[PDB]
DNA sequence: ACACCCTTTCTGGAGCAA
């Protein structure tokens, strides 16, 4: 519940690959997840191909991954936690936006680890340190690491169902993108421009990117109402073993 | 001396992802100066806490400057830079057939290698930072004054302080505790934005390796 | 030290923008839904506060050259015109990672994360060429900023500061350039001119029979093979307005100062952002400053010779060992 | 490789430029309405970046051609009078795709994201006429770059630079010309004029009662198309003289030579288009290589080494570099 | 025998403003 590697034991039951080395010296951080190898733990020199291009966000340059994070930077770990909400018992999907709806309004109780794809396969789950409060939320997005508070998406997504209550077409007041890619992104809309105060296009500037990319997902004409999304760790761990 | 230090700058600031701590800041500009000094084989972590700031203690250890987080107030509506790492496919080539690249691959790949052209969107402000901190300000001053760039990706080009102003401030009106506190951080300095998180609360903001049980709050 | 570029692009500048923006067959960029729009590629625009007209400042679009841009053609003049002929002269090569590395500050050589002691940072950071950009696998900070490429321009001005209210360009500094690709078939109009194409009349009457499948298949599902003709439109800067580029150097030898002012030298060259086959980011150089003194003339940077001799010996002594333990150990 | 040709346009230039224009019958361009308009269509036009009265740069319209057109008559004159014959003298011939993306940068519209070799790519930037225009459905990069066709004026003095005062333009150089198709069936006239017509009169009368009634027709809409039709298009005037650049990075000394091969060829080519009003007509007056002057009157004057060298190539051209460039990945 | 290279293989949604 500490570090993101926890979660190959803690999140789902997982072992060594046996055929990794034992540490001896002095303390080293994992190169991934950030997490320090002491004395005795299994570890793995490291041996990451030319197809890893996530050198920036290594923790440490120790060279050396932890055997836990040996097992995250499996494939089925790998496209697993494509789109995944982490908690303390077990692992959701946050595929569909009423999952993510249900993310970030009234998010789970567990101090979790969000991670999700910008891209088809990517290395996700080591690079985010895990929330372990609520309202403050670290979610991975691709290369991009986002901080998304759930009480100010319920606060922007009342905004806008006020400025939408009465109207026959569900018109966005500012347009956030899904990708978190075009220029636009976070940029007021024309709409939003005549029918919104000053101190609400404010906070509408002053919103996080995550919370930004966030209400990219709750966004829209149909409004997702908040559902749990559909549990896949017996999904991971069959696909993992 | 408790005083508040404001910064406006010319282009917009890639804006930070966490929080741009004025102590991160400090420290960098202390490290670069003792660069100046001492030149740069030094160890950055023996200066960057020697800071013209006061030191806040928790109870048990865990010491924080009493520095704030910036506040941005926005001057201009948020944009997305893109920017892309493409890898010269025909200078590659032509390299290849020269000898002077040993690459045995016939076949490059944008997916993933060295010549994987990515593509990544960041977000872009411009602003005017207000931080909040208990400190000397003739040593602030000059490590402002030697500040040219404040943000990230400065190396290519980004957010350069066009000015800062420097100026003593109330004891009530200034918040300095909204920043990375620690998770055992007296109550009155821990409002309702702050939140817990594994974060950093000190020294280098980006080592994992150094992040802690944290009460932060958010950018 | 802070190396202050004045430029004047001689054709136009397009640096592309994402998004998918269009344009009508007027000049109307953006048109509502319901009415024949075509795909328009943009200049890279960024939303700068200036204070132009007021005492407040507002958000005005400048079409700007990214920083990233600017840093990479940089690197690669100076790579191309100095390190390539340098490593090439003496005979030494470099391996994927040393040249993905120096060519793109690229970490995938040793992606596992290289250890970096402070007395090899040192003396990286004190190399003429891997001290300008760093990065790679030991993620190296560079001595190197360098700006966007900005216009000298009324919407630039906050960027700018003082000293550039005579020759300040006004008004928009772009324009839409409409680009065609005409389906060459159409124009075979002789025996002469399909005797080259194997088939002849037969394969180009197959060809005006396949296109106008595909044009009723497209009016019927209207109502997935594209052609070769298509009407597209970018938008340039224009041509011939003055730009200003800052590069500024964090503490440098003067090895890295001559490097910078090498490439600068070569730079006429080489072309800025894009826009490649009709010749865009062709430009000269009008003025360089070196701390403020105005050190370019029409033969190339005259003075500053401590830099150049700097960076003649540290060309002299320039190898590809000090790349590849740079990138792999 | 820098390459200026300065070049004399002796008819008018006609790029047309896309948009819908208008114009009076007294010559005022995009009137307001209200006013009966004719359509014009104008040339194309760079705006530049110029010198105005005194130190007052300022964006002004200056009538140009393309670099995409002027790159694609570089291309079509290096391909039909150059590389076609040498693939017609030998047993070589292209496949349709190969000659749509010799022709055209690409055989289909959609390319394929996967990218060549690089033994591939090096053999092709080799090639004289694939290196100088790489495409295909693997975008390659083409060593050739091509600017646009710039008159020589006041307005292009800082796209020209120094060396440029002589043969001095100023003012406009552009003139809107008028053009009017008129029914054929009104210019009859007796019955020997209609005896090629079938039906004669009655389908000569025929034609004026579907005008009559069309034009009834159009009368109760203001108050199918005939082919009364007078309107007007903008021209840049004859006798200026252009500046166009053509630049190669690194060039093969052969496709250098085969761009002056083209500049060779450039006689009896039309630069822009307007063909059947014989517009874009030119003379070459000056090549300069590298700044050194090497054009007269029997052509390029000097630089053999790059006319043995494309004389060589074009001895060892074929037909398979064109093929395996166009050849698609995916398929 | 351990290093680089050349291939497959694999899980989900879907709306869109200037
Ligand atoms: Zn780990």
């Amino acid at each position: 519940m500490r570090y993101p590697s926890d979660i190959v034991d803690q999140v789902l039951k997982a072992g060594p690959d046996k055929g990794l080395l034992t540490w001896e010296g002095v303390d080293a951080a994992c190169s991934h997840c950030s997490r320090p190898i002491q004395n005795g733990d299994l570890y793995s020199p490291s041996s990451v191909g030319a197809f890893f291009s996530d050198t920036r966000d290594l923790a440490s340059t120790s060279r050396s991954i932890c055997w836990r994070c040996v097992v995250l930077r499996k494939k089925p770990m790998l496209y697993g936690l494509s789109a995944a909400v982490v908690t303390q018992d077990g692992i959701y999907s946050i595929s569909k936006d009423v999952n993510k709806a249900w993310l970030f309004t009234t998010p789970p109780p567990a101090p979790f680890l969000v991670v999700h794809s910008s891209s088809t396969m990517q290395h996700l789950s080591w690079r985010t340190p895990v929330t372990l409060d609520n309202r403050r939320i670290h979610v991975r997005y691709g290369p991009n690491l986002f901080i998304v508070r759930p009480e100010v998406v319920r606060k922007a997504l009342s905004i806008a169902d006020r400025v939408n209550e009465g109207q026959k077409k569900w018109v966005t007041p500012v347009y956030f993108d899904r990708k978190a890619a075009a220029m636009g992104h976070g940029l007021i809309t024309r709409a939003g421009a005549e029918m919104l105060t000053q101190e609400e296009q404010e906070f509408f500037q002053s919103v996080t990117p995550g919370e930004r990319w966030a209400l990219s997902y709750l966004m829209h004409s149909k409004r997702p109402e908040p559902e749990v999304g559909e549990c896949i760790t017996e999904k991971v761990m069959t696909s993992l073993n | 001396v408790n005083l508040k230090v404001t910064i406006d700058l010319s282009n917009p600031m890639m804006e930070p992802g966490d929080l741009l701590h004025l102590d991160a800041l400090l420290g960098a500009l202390r490290v670069s100066r003792a660069r100046a000094e001492h030149g740069d084989a030094i160890n950055p972590r023996d200066y960057h806490y020697d800071l013209p700031l006061e030191r806040y203690q928790a109870p048990s250890g865990d010491w924080v400057f009493k520095a704030s987080a910036f506040k941005l107030k926005r001057q201009l509506p948020n944009q997305m830079w893109m920017q892309t790492g493409r890898l010269s496919i025909v200078e590659a080539a032509r390299h290849r057939q020269s000898g002077y690249l040993q690459l045995r691959a016939g076949k490059p790949n944008p997916a993933g290698g060295p010549f994987k052209t990515s593509i990544y969107h960041r977000p872009i402000v411009q602003a005017e930072l207000t931080a909040f901190c208990v400190g000397d300000q003739q040593g602030i001053e000059a490590l402002l004054s030697e500040c040219r760039q404040i943000g990230g990706k400065r190396g290519v080009g980004f957010g350069q302080v066009a000015g800062f102003k420097v100026e003593p401030v109330a004891e009530t009106d200034c918040p300095w505790s909204w920043r990375a506190l620690p998770a055992d951080a007296d109550p009155r300095l821990v409002t309702s934005e702050h939140a817990r998180c594994i974060a950093a609360i000190r020294g280098p903001y980006w080592d994992r390796t150094l992040h802690v049980e944290a009460l932060a709050p958010t950018p | 030290m802070q190396i202050e570029v004045t430029v004047r692009n001689i054709t136009p500048i397009f640096s592309a923008a994402p998004g998918s923006n269009y344009i009508t067959i007027d000049g109307t960029i953006n048109p509502p839904p319901g009415v024949s729009r075509f795909p328009l590629v943009r200049t890279r625009m960024m939303y700068v506060a200036a204070d132009v007209g007021d005492g407040v400042i507002k958000s005005v679009p400048l079409q700007i050259v990214p920083g990233n841009t600017m840093r990479s053609l940089l690197r690669r003049t100076m790579l191309k015109h100095v390190i390539e002929p340098a490593l090439v002269e003496k005979g030494n090569k470099l391996s994927i990672g040393a040249y993905a590395t120096a060519y793109s500050g690229n970490a995938t050589g040793n992606p596992d994360g290289v250890p970096s002691s402070f007395d090899e940072i040192a003396t990286m950071r004190a190399h003429p060429f891997i001290g300008l950009f760093g990065g790679g696998p030991r993620m190296l900070e560079g001595r190197l900023m360098v700006d966007s490429l900005y216009p000298i321009h009324t919407n630039a001005e906050r960027i700018l500061g003082a000293g550039y209210e005579n020759e300040m360009m006004s008004g928009p500094i772009t324009q839409v350039v409409w680009a065609r690709r005409m389906d060459p078939i159409l124009n075979l109009g002789s025996s002469e001119d399909v005797e080259v194409i194997n088939g002849g009349a037969v394969a180009a009457n197959g060809w005006i029979q396949d296109l106008l499948a595909n044009s009723k298949a497209a009016a019927s599902k209207k109502k997935n093979g594209r052609g070769l003709k298509a009407f597209n439109a970018h938008e340039v800067v224009i041509p011939g307005l003055k730009w200003v580029w800052r590069i500024s150097l964090d503490r440098p030898t003067d090895a890295q100062v001559g490097l910078v002012l090498l490439a600068l030298n070569k730079m006429t060259n080489e072309r800025i952002a894009g826009g490649h086959s009709k010749d865009y980011g062709r430009f000269v150089i009008d003025g360089v400053s070196l701390n403020g003194e105005q050190v370019w003339s029409q033969s190339g940077i005259t003075g500053g010779e401590q830099y150049f001799d700097a960076v003649a010996e540290a060309i002299d002594g320039l190898s590809s060992k000090e790349f590849e333990q740079f990138a792999q150990s």
